[PDB]
RNA sequence: UUGGCACCUCGAUGUCGGCUCAUCGCAUCCUGGGGCUGUAGUCGGUCCCAAGGGUUGGGCUGUUCGCCCAUUAAAGCGGUACGCGAGCUGGGUUCAGAACGUCGUGAGACAGUUCGGUCCCUAUCCGUCGCGGGCGCAGGAAAUUUGAGAGGAGCUGUCCUUA
RNA sequence: GGAUAAGUGCUGAAAGCAUCUAAGCAUGAAGCCCCCCUCAAGAUGAGAUUUCCCAUUCCGCAAGGAAGUAAGAUCCCUGAA
């Protein structure tokens, strides 16, 4: 008969900077913060994560070929509506939302996966408009 | 870049220097004005916007008196809003007239279809037509919908529904004449839209 | 038996710069250069005389090694003397000329053809139909002499078309 | 080209190589020229 | 494809061809870009990359297929229950009539032929195309807008000059 | 326009040479992303800009609720582009 937590929380912001990591080894920490199981108090079923911030996005790195030969798809509900776009120009154009696809892929699927998702909050850059939320580094073990 | 808007009144002939006729589409633009004119470091974009009637103050509202007051003009009723065009040179209360334009300028027209209601395949997508005759108890009809292992419909498939009432821009018109006194535009050719409608004129996007 | 087990001797109008880790420049009466390597290597300028290293034997560090040297002797080679690279051509209406420092051609095509050498090339027309690609970098050098190369590539029936002074054409029998 | 995969050389002259993880022959003869495909 | 096996379906999974509607693959018919040539040129052959778009109208036959006429840049190969019958037709196959040949003692029979022969269903759900209402978007309102993102379009000849 | 396919290459070693390749550079298609046209903030990540309204009254300890309104919109009516 232990505790199972209910608006007993206390969300903290984290930082992280991106400046040479592997987007995968990075994401499966996140994530795993994002829900909940780096605290003591963790329950499946309330999101006791921690508010994240991620900066310098385009400064990810990868292994191997991939940003010649990683391919994220993506097809429409249109008959010959899928499109392709490749690692680089994805970090190029825009490295938010493939390192949002790549955590959100790792997040658990439901509302409460949608909601813990809902807390991240990734930057290009090292901009950070989240000065008012008085946010502390996370280093990562990996 | 440049651009104006007025209103559709109708067509007719016109000659050439020649007997060569010319398909003309007459429009007024009673002279045009500015409102407003944005930035990139406020609004995220270079643009400006434009006016184009003169309202009567019991159809018009206060929040549209004052975002004209700004300028020293009436409210207005068909504004829109230009983009990638000098905006050093333009101003607020600024008019704008066909004068900008000459005879031989090329243009974008853009406005409204018309309204054609909820019609059929046919008409609204150019299909053919199962035959008359022969036993056929099919015509005036679609088609098949599709295949059968996906057990669904696929989307794009066409169907009747309310045709018209689009935004519809024609490319590379060519103006014929002006007549700045009664603030006229005469194009070669024929525009979307009904009599009475909004038209915005452009610059040619060569 | 190997290339960047060598060294390159610095004769003299020569400056040669570590800017930093690997950032060669160098300078002279031709003009200046200046290279990044890969930083595993290792470089060491004595009196006169450059020497070149690697930490290990693989098949990067291998071809590193003679790369290096390679290619800094063309560096100091450039500097000191410069390249140089010819051009023939063979035809009848075949001929070329110069608008100011541009290249212009007369070949074979209704139009003519211009090139521009932009990067601190020059180009020299002792003849109507000799051509001379004349700077400092072998890379850049032909690369601007395939550029015109490819113009109007030879033909192997007639030999026609561009041509470097030292090429052997293939042959064809016209029927 | 000759694209094959029984990729050989033909004259002494010919010489095999290796480019982009592919396998190719040269020879000044352009008919001995080969790749895998 | 012809097939083999009999696994779902005989308390019913409608079966050829055609019409309308398209859609996908590429082992590409054309168009584009190249290598080689027993490529002089013009035309070509073959191979490679490319599926964006396009890829005819008639006669005969129920026909598919195929032959033929005339064109075209070309007149592609296939899949989608040999796509699509609660979307159409129903000419053929494949009910009952009758007939020819043939077989059978005969009743009758023939992937032999011929003539003629009822194609039902008010769309509940999903899906698709259009259209409205409600609420939301940390106050309530009128306007203009950004653009994530989606869809569309995307073909080609002939002539003149170069000559 | 940008990046690419096949292809072409420059420089260049491993492999004293040669080599379009491993480092490094550039070209190169009706194709890919754009440029063109249309829809588009339910993009619940619900955006931005301009302008208008004011911060009233009753309870209710507060929480909050209703009950008249402003700007504005509608019911209703004349009609159609």
């Amino acid at each position: 008969t232990p505790m199972a937590n209910a608006s007993t929380i206390e969300r903290k912001w984290l930082v992280v900077d991106a400046a040479g990591k592997t987007l995968g080894r990075l994401s499966s920490e996140v994530a795993a913060i994002l829900r909940g199981k780096h605290k003591p108090t963790y329950t499946p079923h309330v999101d006791t994560g921690d508010h994240v911030i991620i900066i310098n996005a385009e400064k990810i790195e990868l292994t191997g070929k991939k940003l010649t030969d990683k391919i994220y798809y993506r097809h429409t509900q249109h008959p010959g509506g899928l499109k392709s776009r490749t690692a680089l120009e994805m970090r190029t154009n825009y490295p938010e939302k493939m390192l949002e696809l790549a955590i959100k892929g790792m997040l658990p699927k439901g509302s409460l996966g949608r909601q813990m998702f809902k807390k991240l909050n990734v930057y290009r850059g090292s901009e950070h408009p989240h000065e008012a939320q008085k946010p502390e580094v996370y280093e990562l073990r990996g | 870049t440049k651009g104006i808007l007025g209103r559709k009144i109708g067509m007719t002939q016109v000659f050439a220097e020649n007997g060569d006729l010319i398909p003309v589409t007459v429009i007024e633009a009673a002279p045009n004005v500015v409102l407003q004119k944005k930035t990139a470091e406020n609004d995220g974009y270079e643009a400006i916007q434009l006016g184009f009637d003169d309202k009567r103050e019991k159809l018009s509202n206060k929040p549209e008196k004052g975002h004209v007051a700004k300028a020293e003009t009436a409210p207005k009723r068909f504004v829109k809003e230009l983009r990638g065009v000098e905006m050093d040179a333009y101003e607020v209360g600024q008019e704008v007239k066909v004068e900008i334009f000459s005879a031989g300028e090329i243009v974008d027209v853009t406005g409204v279809s018309k309204g054609k209601g909820f019609q059929g395949a046919i008409k609204r997508h150019g299909q053919s037509r199962g035959p008359m005759s022969h036993g056929s108890r099919y015509h005036r009809r679609p088609g098949s919908m599709g295949p059968v292992d996906p057990n669904r419909v696929f989307k794009g498939k066409l169907l009747p529904g309310r045709m018209g009432g689009e935004q519809i821009t024609v490319q590379n018109l060519e103006i014929v004449k002006v007549d700045a006194e009664r603030n006229l535009l005469l194009i070669k050719g024929n525009v979307p839209g009904a009599k009475k409608s909004l038209i915005t004129v452009k610059s040619a996007v060569k | 038996s190997r290339v960047g087990k060598k060294l390159l001797e610095i004769p003299s109008d020569v400056t040669v710069t570590l800017n930093d880790n690997n950032t060669v420049a160098v300078k002279g009466p031709k003009g200046e250069l200046t290279r990044t390597f890969h930083p595993d290597m290792e470089i060491k300028v004595e009196d006169n005389v450059l020497t070149v290293a690697r930490p290990s034997d693989q098949k990067e560090h291998r071809a590193l090694h003679g790369t290096t040297r390679s290619l800094l002797g063309n560096m100091v080679e450039g500097v000191s003397k410069g390249f140089e690279r010819g051009l023939e051509l063979v035809g009848v209406g075949y001929r070329a000329s110069k608008s100011g420092n541009k290249l212009v051609l007369n070949v074979g095509y209704s139009h003519p053809v211009e090139i521009v050498p932009e990067e601190g090339i020059e180009i020299e027309v002792p003849s109507q139909t000799k051509v001379v690609v004349k700077g400092t970098d072998k890379e850049r050098v032909g690369a601007i002499a395939a550029n015109i190369r490819a113009v109007r590539s030879p033909e192997p029936y007639k030999g026609k078309g561009i041509r470097y002074e030292g090429e052997v054409v293939r042959r064809k029998e016209g029927k | 080209m000759k694209v094959r995969p029984s990729v050989k050389p033909i004259c002494e002259k010919c010489k095999v190589i290796r480019r982009k993880g592919k396998v190719m022959v040269i020879c000044e003869n352009p008919k001995h020229k080969q790749k895998q495909g």
